[PDB]
């Protein structure tokens, strides 16, 4: 076996730089021989599959940035991205191949600082074939926003109430690289046919006043 | 897997058309060649028939096969039985690494007349009386031909056991044969009526002792 | 054609034998062999058989392992070598040449005797019978003379086979004399076994 | 031991894929052979054996004996060409190139620089090296041995065995079986190097299990696929069933056989009828290198051979297979063109 | 192009067995070994095996030795995996993955990955997605959710892959042994409701396949 100590696990860069992925192995990956590092640095883009990058810790694959030049010999190896784009914000992995088994590394997300954006709250009421079921749930839809900390907070007729509520929350996007998230309020038919006014509030950094979105019965 | 069911002894008279049997037990025996050969005393097993119903060059017209889906058995058919036709015959189907045999017809020529055996009977001597111990002696001679058959008997009850029974071997113009009953001192004088009978082709000859005999 | 058969002889249980069989006439590596044995007074039962060369080989379960079939083209003679031997192996045993397309077997060879006993070369006891005849009791090795008088009564010498018992042989010898001459004249049975080398001798009175 | 031909105690003619063998003349023109020859025979030229195309040979002249000057020569198998060389006194030659492909493992200090493509200490795995070998195939290394025991065992319980295992120089080579019946097999060879010990792990490809034959068996789950099949368990007592391969190429990679249920006569595939006509194979072929493999599932007898190369003779032989009073026959018919 | 297309995801209670395929396209399979490798639920990855050219060697770690099986059939050029005596642990998402040989070595990296086909194990029986519209005057956004169903995952997509620009999907989270997740799609507001959108949702493990439009 071997361990693949990588670090950092998480990370946050500005478009248009250099970041340096940092990835050490237990033991050496350095033939006397050879003269060659059997390690792999793989691309994971959120939703899909991973796809190689370098092997040998140097050399790069055909179709791969010339931006990625990998380096280091022996235990640490490091990689480096000459000019960060919007279109790679992969979680990067470290893998070795210098002796069996083979494995990997912790990743290295690549969050992005992005220019201050508003959240597009958006709510939206219970389906008449879903009260048919005997269940009643609201969804405020935020997205397309920065930064991913927000707080939303569910208010039914004035009071709040946090009994039972989803959370969803996305991955960054490669065209306007900004955040998302869901809620869901489920509720009993026999609860959601007693108040009439439903309202959802979202704390983001932009706005001092909850943004609010409601729907009145 | 079957058993060849051969009968044990036959005897013809010269110039008669003989038939011998070779039984299959399972299976139909028209899917496996049946080889008859020809056994003689003191020499080497000659073929007779083979593949069911050829014979070998130098195999007179009078040995014949046949196959008979009925009764599921060939049938070895010798016509005109001559004097050197006296001998063990036999048959052999082989199939897939098995080679199955028979059981051996004695085949007997009769150029001598019918003829019943004498008997002898003697009982235990003196100095076997000594060492505690008895044994019993039945002499078979001139009889002939040699389809026969033994029974030790004691007091009319069969005794099974201790008993060794020699088979007819030549000696004069016709067979000759001998018996043995081996016995415990205190046994032998424990019944009074040791008997020999000889199933000598439906003739069942027999004598008897008794303790109670002449002495000094 | 012509199969020449070798070895035989006295054997006790666990000892092993090798038979040969030289050939003679035909091809050699054309032919199947066998090997085929008959013990006394029993039916005959298949022992080995070879192919060709040696690519197929049979034996039966009773000879399994204890029998090892063998063949050489170069010197045009068949094998046969026997472990372990028992007294069931008592029996005469001869070499054939097979067709494996007719299933039978052409030609046989001579035949030579293997004998499997544990007996050991012991003298008889002999035992007067009162027609007179003596009693050779438990003898091993076969034969044993019988004589009367010393070879002076010439009628009436009626000698019966032997019988083995429980693994040694055992006879009677009588003789019908006429009423006449006996109890008058003295009735000597004499008995000798050449190969423990005795010669006791019994007199007939009862 | 080699090819010989003799000349002081005809024709000698030889052809075939030399691994490394030793040709022997016992005594001749053109001038001293094996340095010289006779390549052109009608225009009867001179060509030396320097301005040819095998790879690596070795010539030997032999005066030491008191009797005859005897000529012989050693070819490596490493030849990119079908080199024909004459030499009479009659004895011409011509070195056959090898169908199968090489792979050598150079894990010596001497540049091999004969053969570009080769295979060294970088493609072992944590001092293992899992080589796959095809039907028939030639592998090669050159190192030097930790007590010589190499390439014949196997530690599977099941050993990977070769038709030849030639050790010359110092180079261990495998030549591997057309056939090889069993799932597993398996052959180490613990070379040391450097002071560091090398472990060469051998075993087949999946092998193409094409046999070009005739499948009378009554089993479906065979390990072995011919390209014929039937029963032989329901025809006619009297019914000759005809299975008959017929073969036409240039060259030869096939392999030939039967699975018989019953028995097979002749002793196949050695003897075979021309068509009591039992002929030898190897001869009626006229091919010195023939693989022979046989094979029993169970009760199943499975008998075949491997043809690897040119065929000299239009030849047709016939096997039998026999279950009971039931026949089934077979016809080889292999062309030659 | 290179394509591995993976095959078999479905769920299995703790103990059964599966066989997971993975048809090989558009290059000699046969000259290059494959691999196995999966993705745990926490995106970490592991060796799950990796075979031989021609099949004649495998290798697996210690944790998945004897219990899962890979293999190759290089005559239709498909790569499969047969994993039994399934534990929970074993719940990830499988890839198939063919190695580099450019330097002939066993062990070397995946030069191309597959799409990967996820797994899972558990003991309930799979309870199909209930499909509920969310409709709401500029750039109007659209909703659908997908509420009360087991296992992970399911696809969504709005007018069968036509829209994709400004579309979010969002994830699944565990509701007491089910599962619950939503969609949003933003469209112009000329766009609707003058034309049709149609939310295509569709479960694999139940075969279940729902198109409702908003
Ligand atoms: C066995 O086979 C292997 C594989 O073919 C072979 O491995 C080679 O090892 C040597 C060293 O032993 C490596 O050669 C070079 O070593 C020098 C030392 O100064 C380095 O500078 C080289 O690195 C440069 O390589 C490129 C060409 O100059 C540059 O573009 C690059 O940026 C580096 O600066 C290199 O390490 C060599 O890497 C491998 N072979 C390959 C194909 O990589 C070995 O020699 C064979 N023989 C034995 C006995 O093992
Ligand atoms: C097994 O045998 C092989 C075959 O020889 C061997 O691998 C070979 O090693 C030699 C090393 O001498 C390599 O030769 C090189 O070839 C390149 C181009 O072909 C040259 O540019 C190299 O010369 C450079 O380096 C020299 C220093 O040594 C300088 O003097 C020179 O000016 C150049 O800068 C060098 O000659 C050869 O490429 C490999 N491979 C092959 C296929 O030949 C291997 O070492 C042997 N042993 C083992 C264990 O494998």
């Amino acid at each position: 076996d071997i361990v693949m100590s990588q670090s950092p696990s998480s990370l946050a860069v500005s478009v248009g730089e250099k970041v340096t992925m940092s990835c050490k192995s237990s033991q050496s990956l350095f033939y006397s021989s050879n003269q060659k590092n059997y390690l792999a640095w793989y691309q994971q883009k959120p939703g899909q599959s991973p796809k190689l990058l370098i092997y040998w810790a140097s050399t790069r694959e055909s179709g791969v940035p010339d931006r990625f030049t990998g380096s280091g010999s022996g235990t640490d190896f490091t990689l480096t991205i000459s000019s960060v784009k919007a279109e790679d914000l992969a979680v990067y992995y470290c893998q070795q191949y210098y002796s069996y088994p083979p494995t990997f590394g912790g990743g290295t997300k690549l969050e992005i600082k992005r220019a201050d954006a508003a959240p597009t709250v958006s709510i939206f009421p219970p389906s008449s074939e879903q009260l048919t079921s005997g269940g009643a749930s609201v969804v405020c839809f935020l997205n397309n926003f920065y930064p991913k900390d927000i707080n939303v907070k569910w208010k039914i007729d004035g009071s709040e109430r946090q009994n039972g509520v989803l959370n969803s929350w996305t991955d960054q996007d490669s065209k306007d690289s900004t955040y998302s998230m869901s809620s869901t309020l489920t509720l009993t038919k026999d609860e959601y046919e007693r108040h009439n006014s439903y309202t959802c509030e979202a704390t983001h950094k932009t706005s001092t006043s909850p943004i609010v979105k409601s729907f009145n019965r | 897997q079957f058993v060849l069911s051969q009968p044990n002894s036959v005897s013809t008279n010269l110039g008669s058309t003989v038939k011998l049997s070779c039984k299959r037990s399972t299976g139909n025996i028209g899917s496996n060649y049946v080889s008859w050969y020809q056994h003689h005393e003191g020499r080497s097993p000659t073929t007779m028939i083979y593949r069911d119903d050829q014979r070998p060059d130098g195999v007179p017209d009078r040995f014949s096969g046949s196959i008979d889906r009925s009764s599921n058995s060939a049938l070895l058919t010798i016509d005109n039985v001559q004097t050197e036709d006296e001998a063990a015959y036999f048959c052999h189907s082989y199939s897939t690494g098995m080679y199955i045999f028979g059981g051996g017809t004695k085949l007997t020529v009769l150029g001598q007349p019918k003829s019943t055996p004498t008997l002898t009977m003697f009982p235990p001597s003196p100095e076997e009386l000594q060492e505690n111990k008895a044994t019993l002696v039945c002499l078979i001679s001139n009889f002939s031909p040699s389809g026969v058959t033994v029974a030790w008997k004691a007091n009319g009850t069969p005794i099974t056991q201790g008993v060794d029974t020699s088979n007819p071997t030549k000696e004069d113009n016709k067979y000759m044969a001998s018996s043995f009953l081996h016995l415990t001192s205190d046994q032998w004088r424990s019944h009074n009526s040791f008997t020999c009978q000889v199933t000598h082709e439906g003739n069942t000859v027999e004598k008897t002792v008794s303790p109670t005999e002449c002495v000094a | 054609v012509q199969l020449v058969e070798s070895g035989g002889g006295l054997l006790q249980p666990g000892r092993s034998l090798k038979l040969s069989c030289v050939a003679s006439g035909f091809t050699f590596n054309n032919y199947w062999m066998s090997w085929i044995r008959q013990a006394p007074g029993k039916g005959l039962e298949w022992i080995a058989s070879i192919s060709n060369i040696g690519g197929t080989i049979y034996y039966p379960d009773s000879v399994k392992g204890r029998f090892t079939i063998s063949r050489d083209s170069a010197q045009n003679t068949l094998y046969l070598q026997m472990n372990s031997l028992r007294s069931e192996d008592t029996a005469t045993y001869y070499c054939t040449r097979d067709l494996r397309m007719s299933d039978y077997f052409d030609y046989w060879g001579q035949g030579v005797m293997v004998t499997v006993s544990s007996a050991e070369t012991t003298a008889p006891s002999v035992y007067p019978l009162a027609t007179l005849g003596c009693l050779v009791k438990g003898y091993f090795p076969e034969p044993v003379t019988v004589t009367w008088n010393s070879g002076a009564l010439s009628s009436g010498v009626h000698t019966f086979p032997a019988v083995l018992q429980s693994g040694l042989y055992t006879l009677t010898s009588s003789v019908t004399v006429p009423s006449s001459t006996w109890p008058s004249q003295t009735v000597t049975c004499n008995v000798a076994h050449p190969a423990s080398s005795t010669k006791v001798d019994k007199k007939i009175v009862p | 031991i080699g090819y010989k031909c003799n000349f002081s105690n005809i024709f000698c003619t030889i052809h075939s894929y030399f691994i490394y063998d030793k040709i022997r003349l016992i005594i001749i023109l053109p001038e001293k052979c094996f340095q010289k020859v006779y390549t052109d025979y009608e225009n009867r030229v001179e060509t030396d054996i320097s301005e040819l195309g095998l790879i690596e040979y070795e010539i030997e002249e032999n005066d030491t004996n008191p009797n005859y000057n005897e000529r012989t020569i050693t070819i490596s198998p490493f030849s990119p060409k079908d080199i024909e060389f004459f030499c009479f006194c009659m004895v011409h030659v011509r070195v056959l190139k090898y169908p199968h492909n090489i792979l050598f493992t150079n894990l010596t200090n001497d540049l091999f620089t004969y053969l570009p493509k080769t295979y060294n200490e970088s493609n072992f795995v944590s001092n293992v090296l899992e080589v796959e070998l095809n039907d028939g195939e030639l592998f090669v290394l050159a190192c030097e041995l930790i007590n010589k025991k190499c390439f014949q065992e196997g530690k599977e319980k099941a050993l990977y065995k070769s038709n030849k295992i030639i050790y010359h120089k110092n180079l261990t080579i495998f030549k591997a079986p057309f056939y090889v019946t069993s799932k597993d097999v398996n052959t180490e060879c613990t070379c040391k190097f450097k002071n560091n010990n090398y472990k060469i792990v051998l075993k087949p490809k999946y092998e193409k299990k094409v046999i070009h034959g005739c499948n009378f068996s009554s089993n479906v789950s065979s390990k072995h696929t011919f390209t014929d099949s039937l029963d032989i368990s329901l025809v006619d007592d009297s019914a000759h069933i005809s299975c008959n391969v017929h073969l036409s190429e240039p060259k030869y990679n096939h392999l030939v056989g039967l699975n018989c249920p019953g028995d097979i006569i002749p002793d196949c595939f050695f003897q075979v009828y021309q068509p009591s006509n039992i002929v030898y194979l190897d001869s009626q072929i006229n091919i010195g290198d023939i693989e022979y493999y046989e094979d029993a599932e169970g009760d199943d007898k499975i008998k075949l051979f491997g043809i690897v190369g040119s065929i000299p003779k239009t030849t047709s032989f016939t096997c039998i297979c026999k279950k009971d009073k039931k026949s089934a026959y077979m016809t080889v018919t292999i062309d030659s063109a | 192009e290179v394509m591995l297309v993976e095959s078999g995801g479905d769920l299995v209670k703790p103990g059964g067995s599966l066989k997971v395929s993975c048809a090989a396209s558009g290059f000699t399979f046969s000259n290059y070994a494959m691999s196995w490798v999966r993705q745990t639920p926490e995106k970490r990855l592991e060796w799950v095996a990796t075979i031989s050219s021609g099949a004649s060697y495998t290798h697996y770690p210690d944790s998945v030795k004897g219990r899962f099986t890979i293999s190759r059939d290089n005559a239709k050029n498909t790569l499969y995996l047969q994993m039994s005596s399934l534990r929970s642990e074993d719940t990830a998402m499988y890839y198939c993955g063919r190695q580099v040989n450019r330097h002939d070595r066993a062990l070397d990296a995946m030069d191309y990955w597959g799409q990967g086909t996820s797994v899972t194990v558990s003991p309930a029986k799979t309870t199909p997605p209930s499909v509920y519209p969310l409709a709401p005057n500029s750039m109007v956004t659209l909703g659908c959710l997908v509420k009360g169903y087991f296992p992970e995952p399911v696809t969504v997509t709005w007018n069968s892959g036509s829209l994709s620009s400004g579309v979010h999907t969002f994830p699944a989270v565990l509701q007491s042994d089910l599962y619950t997740l939503s969609s949003s799609v933003t469209v112009p507001s000329s766009t609707w409701p003058s034309e049709t959108v149609t939310c295509n949702v569709a479960h694999p493990a139940s075969s279940t396949k729902v198109d409702k439009k908003i």
